[PDB]
């Protein structure tokens, strides 16, 4: 229900975001 | 009718009590979820 | 372990908001699903689902997926209004399963005929004079609204088998708004 | 050659500035421990 709609069906920004934001931290190249 | 509406009335009590977890449930989600997108 | 894939035909005519298995029926189609194919992921985790809508001449909402929150998501979503459409319906669901992967895995339609459908009378000759050369399953849910039997929906399985065939079986549970025990444990699958 | 205007705590980001190119954010090669290099000494960045 709820739930079921929430539990993995949507907060897929858990998985999304985190790999997100593992592309934006990854071209952060040392050298500024 | 043995019970003068104290057992009954703990159950009903209950009920409510998982009824206002499920409201406090979607308060939560509705946020988290709204957070993360 | 499982050698067969999934494509489900929910529906979503207009005469879906009934009460005649649970609150508005389709509420109940929703019901089996967390188990519509829970219990077919219940077997080996390489499994795949599917989902097919049946009205307006019908969408697809999901192809094929070892994965279920997709199908539940849209599931969520799925409002009844229109006609019911057939034959045209289940000709969809068989291309979508010959665009599966995994040559292995064989073909399986679970039809969950609800709302009265407007097929004509030899309709097999398209329903399933091909399953056989193509070695496809089909199985049939009748959501009620088994007027006079269904002798017409029955006629495809009818058409199945012909010596071995059926799937699993043309199930119609009865009107009581028992519950999906009997899509749960009726379906031996 | 290029000096250090700062070594961020705890950070292991450097802030240098060579000499009359400009200025950079450097990063600590593993060869070289960072207490062994401090805050105005010479350091020997590569190119690249």
């Amino acid at each position: 229900s709820e739930v079921l709609r929430v539990t993995h069906e949507l907060q897929a920004m858990k998985d999304k975001i985190k790999e997100n934001s593992e592309k934006i931290k990854v071209n952060k190249t040392l050298p500024y | 009718m043995a019970d003068p509406r104290d057992k009954a009335l703990q159950d009903y009590r209950k009920k409510l009590l998982e009824h206002k977890e499920i409201d406090g449930r979607l308060k939560e989600l509705r946020e988290q979820l709204k957070e993360l997108t | 372990m499982v050698l067969e894939s999934t494509m489900v035909c929910v529906d979503n005519s207009e005469y879906m908001r009934n009460g005649d298995f649970l609150p508005t029926r389709l509420q109940a189609q929703q019901d089996a699903v967390n188990i519509v194919c829970h219990s077919k992921t219940r077997s080996n985790p390489e499994n795949n689902v599917g989902l097919i809508t049946l009205a307006n001449d019908c969408e697809v909402l999901t192809t094929l997926t070892p994965d279920t929150g997709r199908i539940l998501s849209k599931l969520h979503t799925v409002q009844p209004k229109g006609k019911i459409t057939f034959c045209t319906g289940i000709r969809v669901a068989h291309l979508a399963l010959k665009h599966r992967q995994g040559k292995n895995h064989k073909m399986r339609i679970i039809a969950f005929v609800g709302s009265p459908v407007e097929d004509n009378e030899k309709d097999l000759v398209k329903l399933a004079k091909r399953l056989k050369k193509e070695k496809v399953n089909v199985d049939i849910i009748n959501f009620g609204e088994e007027e006079v039997n269904t002798e017409k929906l029955t006629a495809f399985v009818n058409t199945l088998n012909g010596k071995d065939g059926t799937g699993s079986h043309l199930v119609t549970v009865p009107p009581g708004p028992s519950l999906a025990d009997a899509l749960i444990s009726s379906p031996i699958l | 050659c290029t000096k250090i205007i700062n070594a961020d705590s705890e950070d292991p980001k450097y802030i240098i500035n060579v000499k009359q190119f400009a200025k950079f954010v450097v990063d600590l090669s593993d060869q070289v421990a960072p207490t062994d290099i401090e805050e105005g000494m010479r350091v020997g960045v590569d190119r690249n």
